[PDB]
């Protein structure tokens, strides 16, 4: 799993576009800029359909999971952003995110966001899966 | 201005113009109704700047020309609060408007009619007439497929297009698509426009199926519909709607036909059986047979087999129960027909009898 600061995104996102992007850090502009950088270079290659979810104890995860599951009539690739909670993943958000790490295929560009990954919590089954295949932008 | 109206005549309209609005006055004037009296009729108008509704009311008792603006909600309640059968004499006086009935008498504040963001007339590029029931069928047959807050705004609405003596509507959200065409016995130049989601909903609502035929006018940036004493106007979405003809499965070779009601029932309990409802369903077609199964990868499962009319080449394909059921409920009929290709290319559901409406659904990953 690559680890590259906000400043260098334009380079690594220009050369290589991952199937996942963890934009962690409590920085207001860096976080945005980085996602606006991915959803930018994204649009570049077929991604006309974008989505976003405010991760909490109310979010309809079937919409999400079945979204990664769907096929488009116009081949429009999707950019699934997620606004994780300001205090890191919750009790079981580490399960669905794990389920989610399974639903991932190549048209779907997962983009998770929030603040510094919960100290040592980083262990959740999901983060583990993504690990090899994604990029972690330090927007701190 | 001045008018007197049986409370019963003014209620329906008052409720129609100051209708689906009521979020928050983005602007003061926007929470007001424009009242105009001129030539035997009273015209009430409401607007949110995306679409406006006008209601005409025949003034039978003595009346007097004029125009003003008054809080829609308050005025409505006032009327709604009087006892039924009560006549309501309204009269402008100063910068206040008087509502008098029996001995109850109120007075509301106003704002100049001149300031009402009323739409200055435009010119229709095309216009025609069709029964209300025809418009109803067109919108009902395809509206469930519109996008909702999708980032591709030109999808958060319904397409309206003409060609020959036919009017068709097509809705889509990237995943499923619905289209319906109806003859309107009128030579129309071929034209095409996107009506906003909110516009379509309202147009839908205002149809009472009744004797009054509908009269439509498509301008360049607006569309208008006169249904009896109401007139709906909406802005069109400014974008290019995708070509629905390029996504219809091409020269399908796999065709199955089953009982709509039965197909529904089977998907209903394939849904009930699924603990992972995002997983959807998995169908299997083989000569004159359909094995459907809610699919959950790590558990073995019970499949239900249906007697269907199929043949050609057997195959498997995943589906989202919603999409399919939506179509079955839309195709309220006896038998349904489905045309396939691949486990990766779209499918086309359709009534086995008429071909007015057609639905295209994209299979699931599986």
């Amino acid at each position: 799993m690559i680890r590259l600061y906000p400043e260098q995104l334009r380079a690594q996102l220009n050369e290589g576009l991952r199937a996942a992007y963890l934009l962690l850090g409590n920085d207001p502009l860096l976080l945005q800029e980085s996602q606006d950088a991915v959803r930018q270079v994204a649009a570049a290659q077929g991604f006309e359909e974008h989505h976003t979810f405010s991760i909490d104890p109310n979010t309809d995860w079937n919409a999400i999971f079945s979204l990664c599951q769907a096929m488009s009539l116009f081949a429009s690739r999707q950019t699934l952003l997620l606004l994780l909670p300001e205090n890191g993943p919750n009790a079981a958000i580490n399960e669905q995110l794990l389920t989610l790490t399974g639903l991932l295929h190549d048209d779907l560009l997962l983009i998770v966001r929030g603040n510094k990954l919960s100290k040592a919590q980083e262990n959740a089954a999901w983060f583990t899966a993504l690990a090899n295949r994604s990029v972690q932008v330090t927007c701190q | 201005m001045k008018f007197t109206v049986e409370r019963e005549h003014l209620l329906k309209p008052l409720q129609q113009v100051s209708g689906p609005l009521g979020g928050r006055p983005t602007l003061p004037i926007l929470g007001n109704l424009l009242l105009q009296v001129a030539d035997g009729t009273l015209s009430l108008t409401g607007t949110d700047l995306e679409m406006e509704m006008v209601a005409r009311v025949a003034l039978v008792q003595p009346h007097e020309p004029g125009a003003t603006t008054v809080p829609a909600r308050k005025f409505f309640d006032i009327c709604r609060g009087l006892p039924e059968g009560a006549e309501i004499a309204v009269q402008l006086e100063g910068e206040r408007m008087l509502v008098r009935s029996g001995r109850s008498r109120f007075s509301l504040s106003t704002l100049p009619a001149a300031d009402f963001p009323n739409l200055d007339d435009w010119q229709s590029e095309v216009e025609f007439t069709l029964p209300q029931a025809t418009m109803k069928r067109l919108i009902e047959a395809t509206q469930f497929s519109m996008a909702h807050q999708d980032v591709r705004y030109y999808l958060n609405g319904m397409l309206f297009e003409t060609e020959g003596e036919e009017l068709r509507t097509v809705a889509t959200d990237g995943h499923r698509l619905a289209v319906c065409s109806m003859p309107i016995g009128q030579s129309l130049p071929s034209h095409s426009v996107i009506v906003p989601r909110k516009g379509v909903i309202e147009l839908m609502r205002m149809l009472d199926g009744g004797d009054n035929p509908l009269r439509v006018q498509i301008g360049s940036n607006n569309i208008r519909a006169h249904v009896g004493d109401f007139i709906f106007t909406s802005k069109l979405v400014d974008g290019r709607f995708p070509d629905y003809r390029r996504v219809l499965p091409k020269n399908p070779d796999k065709h199955l036909e089953a009982g709509c009601d039965l197909l529904k029932q089977a998907f209903a309990r394939a849904a009930a059986a699924s603990n992972e409802k995002f997983r959807g369903v998995r169908l299997y077609v083989s000569e004159n047979q359909l094995k459907i199964t809610a699919n959950n990868p790590e558990q073995e499962e019970a499949e239900e087999i249906l007697d269907v009319t199929y043949s050609g080449a057997e195959m498997e394909i995943g589906f989202n129960v919603s999409y399919v059921l939506d179509v079955l409920n839309a195709l309220k009929c006896e038998n349904v027909r489905m045309m396939l290709t691949d486990s990766v290319s779209s499918v086309q559901i359709e009534d086995a009898a008429s071909q007015s409406a057609a639905y295209v659904v994209m299979p699931m990953r599986l």
